[PDB]
């Protein structure tokens, strides 16, 4: 490096894979009812 | 016209706190509601500041000298190198009446005095004075605490001074109080260290250093420094 | 750039037509901003007035229609949002 | 000028903005100080006595009234070159702390005292900082500063230990130790004294007879004004567009009386975006202010010349006040946006054709 | 009425488009390698065949200050622009029917 | 552009204040980016199973 | 004379900085029109039938 | 601490999860109570 | 070796060709050097900052 950085993202991979799964689970049993 | 100091007084050099002395007008410039950043050479906020209750101390770069003093027993300072005729020496004497600065190449003794007789009239501070540089007069400087703040950068000599009544029993009050520019020497002198004067009948005073940093200042409606920040002090100065 | 000085713009008038470019923007973006206006609000072609006698099935709308005491002649809400932000 | 804009012979219908708008200066006002004093020159120029190049003559004058043009015509000076500013401009500035230094050197050293330059002179006798500001003058005194018997009083320094500093002086007089082993106040083998005296003679040629140098040096303004040269003050003028030389500070405005409240020591102030705003006259010591004259872009409103050639012109946040080819025109209306003048006003209001602004437009009927 | 910082957005617009005029004023008083900041003491003090030099360090500073604080000015209005097409939909579409 | 040189920053620090905007710009980009991902993904109040 | 050959490596890299930085701008603007597209599509086609 | 985004001085950690109203980093984020 | 630079010094597994003295990997950066002496490749890694 030459005075260059890189910052991690606030949210991690595993917290967007949760609200993915959340989203899903939702529509599946729920139909557009939770929106 | 002196001798050697029988009765060596011993003046404890305690340490007390800064607190946020210090402050004085930088430059000439009015200003008004607006938030100012200068840096320049400044007392750091809370630092140690040394408590005399007569040495010899370094001139360094800057002096802030503060003196809780009643009835007026200061007199004078003395500054030089080795405080000899060999090399120049200035001194300021503020008496009854007009203050004089003199620089010359001055001798001094050990301990130079300047006594009162109870009719007032005794002056053998130094011992002689042949080749003179420098001459002048002005009006005089005087539970009432006198500041000044010494300086000398580019051959001038700069002094401010503020004077404020006090009711504090010891300790620096914890107040703020800017120090308006007084006296411009413009004389070059290679100044190293400096004396003290008393009005021995024939002691408590503050010595802090300065040091260069940046502050930030704010002005009032009227043009009066009335806070202050220190840059370097904590993460959230 | 030059503060009234001759011998500034004679030397700047050597650098080409930046300034022309330059003015030529700025003029646009203030068209823009009054086409945004316009484009938003005026929507409508006629200006309705409602009745002077309002019973509206028993809602209230009296907080968010216009106040004739006022000299702005804005509502509560609208008085409240201007005087809410600088 | 739409024409020549627009760079076309033919302006449809619309509003243009062609160029812009100042109040052109009055007159002109310079105020000094009552000081009157002549300043002392003759006595270090016509000194008759030299220091040598390591101990030169520092001299500071301050508080005198000046008049370089007498020594500007002068033919006495063989070099007469100065850097950061023109001699003919000398006469009309004003500086404070005027340091002069006298010396003398010989012929060939004359270009070693530059800002940025290398040698012996310059850098073991007398360093010039880079930015340094000021002038040289120098003349040849091989008449009366060379002697037949010799000139052994005039040396200059030889060895140090290191470089100089700028604007240092250095006098001590100390056995040089040129190998690896000390001297010990014996000046023999590896040991010189850091001093070489010269041999002025009046049968030397040219490159080696006395030289006699005075540069002066000056400041940009850090403490208010002292010596300044000669110049005539006139009066204070109040409400006009003028322009104002106020002890070396020129700028252009309006001078107003302010109420502000200074302190006993400043001399201007300023405000937000270090903006000179007050100022305090010399001779009279008053609070002033300034503001500037009046100025803004102008508009051309124009129905197009395919159907008409009358114009309205429209001055952007002026005040219908000074407002000057269109000295009168036709009636003058105000608006929010400026002064507006060739339209008339009415009552009445339709849909809007060529924009104006603050909700007001204008269209063509005159 | 009570809860305050509730129309951060239109501040935050007023805000960046001050500091923007706060800073272009405020490179008036750079050297950009010139001995002066200000015009009228290099013109008044300095000899025109060097002045020239000075005069034209403190042209191409004030001319790439300006030349940035347009760009930046561009970039703003065009997202202004968006989000204006944005409301007028809305506008058009939940006020004038049911969405 | 300096490289941890004392001359170099102190040229460097009379051309004015030509840094502390392209910080302020980056900056304004990464909060932007959070920002976008986080109105995209999060759009439910709980978290369902 | 350094310092001449030192302002001409100061104003050649100022520039290329600024070029870097104006690029970055133009594509975070493209990328957030992207990301307004991807959560209307997520609002509307995921939360509901259109 | 350390943390995936360096280090932190003058916080303390805990086990708890609460909202996230000064967001640090890397999943974790810092508030008042100490 | 005339290569002069800042930076943290490690034992590195980097195989030179016996006749190279010193690597990069891109825009002429470098990472490994060769000692003159000992005959022994180390890597280069700058020191922190942030
Ligand atoms: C100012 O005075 C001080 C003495 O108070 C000088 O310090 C001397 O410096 C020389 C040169 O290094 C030393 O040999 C001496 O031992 C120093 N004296 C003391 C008492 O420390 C200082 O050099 C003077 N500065 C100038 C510019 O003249
Ligand atoms: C007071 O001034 C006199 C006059 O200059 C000094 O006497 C000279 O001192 C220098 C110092 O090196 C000698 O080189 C001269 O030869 C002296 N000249 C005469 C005529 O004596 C005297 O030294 C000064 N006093 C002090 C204490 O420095
Ligand atoms: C700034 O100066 C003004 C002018 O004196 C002050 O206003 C008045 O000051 C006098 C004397 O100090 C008071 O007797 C009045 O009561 C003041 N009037 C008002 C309306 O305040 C003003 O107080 C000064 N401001 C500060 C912060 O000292
Ligand atoms: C609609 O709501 C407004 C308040 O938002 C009502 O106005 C109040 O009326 C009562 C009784 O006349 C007064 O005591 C209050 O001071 C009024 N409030 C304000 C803010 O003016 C109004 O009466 C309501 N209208 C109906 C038909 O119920
Ligand atoms: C130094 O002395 C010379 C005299 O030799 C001055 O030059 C003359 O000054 C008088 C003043 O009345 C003029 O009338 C003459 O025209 C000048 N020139 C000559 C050749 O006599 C000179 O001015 C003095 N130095 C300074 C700085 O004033
Ligand atoms: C244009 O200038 C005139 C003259 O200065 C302004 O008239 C002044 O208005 C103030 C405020 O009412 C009065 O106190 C002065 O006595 C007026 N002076 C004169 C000579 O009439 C006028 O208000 C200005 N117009 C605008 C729109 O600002
Ligand atoms: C001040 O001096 C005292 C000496 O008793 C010391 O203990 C203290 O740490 C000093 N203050 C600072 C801030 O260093
Ligand atoms: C005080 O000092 C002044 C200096 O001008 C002197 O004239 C006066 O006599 C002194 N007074 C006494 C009492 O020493
Ligand atoms: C200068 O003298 C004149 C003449 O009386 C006087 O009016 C003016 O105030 C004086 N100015 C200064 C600065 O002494
Ligand atoms: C504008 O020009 C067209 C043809 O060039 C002409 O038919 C029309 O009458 C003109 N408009 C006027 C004169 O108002
Ligand atoms: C129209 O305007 C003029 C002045 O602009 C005014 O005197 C007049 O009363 C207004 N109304 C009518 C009907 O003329
Ligand atoms: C809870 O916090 C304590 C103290 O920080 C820590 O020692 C422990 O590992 C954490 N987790 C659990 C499950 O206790």
């Amino acid at each position: 490096f030459n005075g260059l950085t890189v910052l991690p993202p606030l949210l991690t991979d595993e917290m967007i894979a949760q609200y993915t799964s959340a989203l899903l689970a939702g529509t599946i049993t729920s139909g557009w009812t939770f929106g | 016209q002196c001798v050697n100091l029988t009765t060596r007084t011993q003046l404890p050099p305690a340490y007390t706190n800064s607190f946020t002395r210090g402050v004085y007008y930088p430059d000439k410039v009015f200003r008004s509601s607006v938030l100012h950043s200068t840096q320049d050479l400044f007392l750091p906020f809370f630092s140690n500041v040394t408590w005399f209750h007569n040495p010899v101390l370094p001139f360094n770069d800057g002096v802030y000298f503060a003196s809780t003093e009643k009835s007026n027993i200061i007199r004078g300072w003395i500054f030089g190198t080795t405080l000899d005729s060999k090399t120049q020496s200035l001194l300021i004497v503020n008496n009854a009446t007009n203050v004089v600065i003199k620089v010359c190449e001055f001798q001094f003794c050990n301990d130079p005095f300047l006594d009162v007789y109870y009719m007032k009239s005794e002056f053998r501070v130094y011992s002689s004075a042949n080749n003179c540089t420098f001459e002048y007069v002005s009006q005089p400087f005087l539970k009432n605490l006198r500041e000044f703040v010494f300086k000398n950068i580019d051959g001038y000599f700069k002094i401010y001074s503020k004077h404020t009544p006090i009711n504090l029993v010891r300790d620096l009050p914890q107040g703020f109080s800017a120090l308006e520019p007084l006296v411009d020497l413009p004389i070059g002198i290679n100044i190293t260290r400096f004396q003290t004067l008393l009005a021995l009948h024939r002691a408590a005073y503050y010595v802090g250093y300065l040091q260069p940093r940046t502050f930030l200042l704010k002005y009032n409606e009227n043009g009066t420094i009335t806070d202050a920040v220190d840059c370097a002090l904590d993460p959230l100065s | 750039i030059c503060g009234d000085s001759t011998e500034c713009s004679n030397l700047l008038l050597q650098y080409g037509s930046f300034c022309t470019q330059l003015n030529r923007a700025l003029t646009g973006i203030a068209v823009e901003q009054d086409k945004n206006t316009q484009e938003v609000f005026a929507q409508v072609k006629q200006i309705y007035k409602t009745p002077p006698i309002k019973d509206f099935g028993g809602f209230n709308f009296s907080q968010i229609l216009p106040d004739p005491s006022k000299p702005s002649k804005r509502s509560f809400i609208e008085d409240l949002l201007f005087n809410k932000v600088t | 000028e739409t024409k020549c804009t627009l760079k076309s012979f033919t302006v449809e219908k619309g509003i243009y903005q062609t160029s812009n708008f100042r109040v052109q200066p009055t007159e002109s006002i310079v105020r000094f100080p009552n000081i009157t004093n002549l300043c002392p020159f003759g006595e270090v120029f016509n000194a008759t006595r030299f220091a040598s190049v390591y101990a030169w003559n520092r001299k500071r004058i301050s508080n005198c009234v000046a008049d370089y043009s007498v020594l500007y015509n002068s033919a006495s000076f063989s070099t007469f070159k100065c850097y950061g500013v023109s001699p003919t401009k000398l006469n009309d500035l004003c500086f404070t702390n005027v340091y002069a230094d006298s010396f003398v050197i010989r012929g060939d050293e004359v270009r070693q005292i530059a800002p940025g330059q290398t040698g012996k002179i310059a850098d073991y006798n007398y360093k010039l900082p880079d930015d340094f500001t000021g002038c040289v003058i120098a003349w040849n005194s091989n008449n009366l500063d060379s002697k037949v018997g010799g000139n052994y009083n005039y040396r200059y320094r030889l060895f140090r230990k290191s470089n100089l500093k700028p604007f240092e002086r250095d006098i001590s007089t100390e056995i040089y130790q040129a190998g690896s082993t000390p001297c010990n106040g014996v000046q023999g083998f590896n040991c010189y004294f850091p001093l070489q005296s010269y041999g002025f003679q009046p049968t030397n040629g040219v490159g080696y007879q006395p030289y006699r140098v005075v540069v002066l040096s000056f400041e940009l303004l850090h403490a208010p004004a002292t010596v300044c040269g000669p110049k005539k003050s006139t009066n204070l003028v109040k409400n006009k567009c003028v322009n104002f030389n106020f002890n070396g500070l020129t700028g252009t405005g309006v001078l107003t009386e302010s109420n502000k409240k200074f302190l006993p020591f400043q001399q201007f102030g300023r405000d937000i975006a270090d903006t000179t705003d007050a100022v305090r006259d010399p001779q009279t010591l008053e609070i002033l202010d300034i503001t500037p004259c009046s100025f803004g872009g102008v508009s051309v409103i124009t129905p197009g010349t395919n159907t008409s050639n009358q114009v309205a012109v429209l001055y952007q946040g002026v005040n219908c006040t000074e407002v000057p080819v269109y000295s009168t025109g036709s009636n003058v209306f105000q608006t929010r946006a400026g002064c507006l003048i060739g339209a008339e006003h009415v009552n009445n209001s339709y849909e809007c054709d060529i924009p104006i602004g603050a909700g007001i437009c204008a269209s063509y009927q005159s | 009425s009570s809860t305050a910082s509730a129309l951060g957005k239109l501040q935050d617009v007023v805000n960046q488009n001050a500091q923007a005029l706060n800073t272009l004023v405020k490179q008036l008083s750079s050297n950009f390698g010139a001995i002066s900041s200000v015009l009228n003491d290099i013109l008044s003090r300095l000899d025109p065949p060097e002045a020239e030099v000075q005069i034209d360090r403190l042209i191409t500073g004030r001319l790439q200050s300006l030349q940035t604080y347009v760009t930046q000015q561009l970039i703003r209005a065009a997202e202004i622009r968006a989000s204006a097409n944005l409301a007028a939909t809305k506008m058009s579409e939940c006020v004038l029917g049911q969405s």
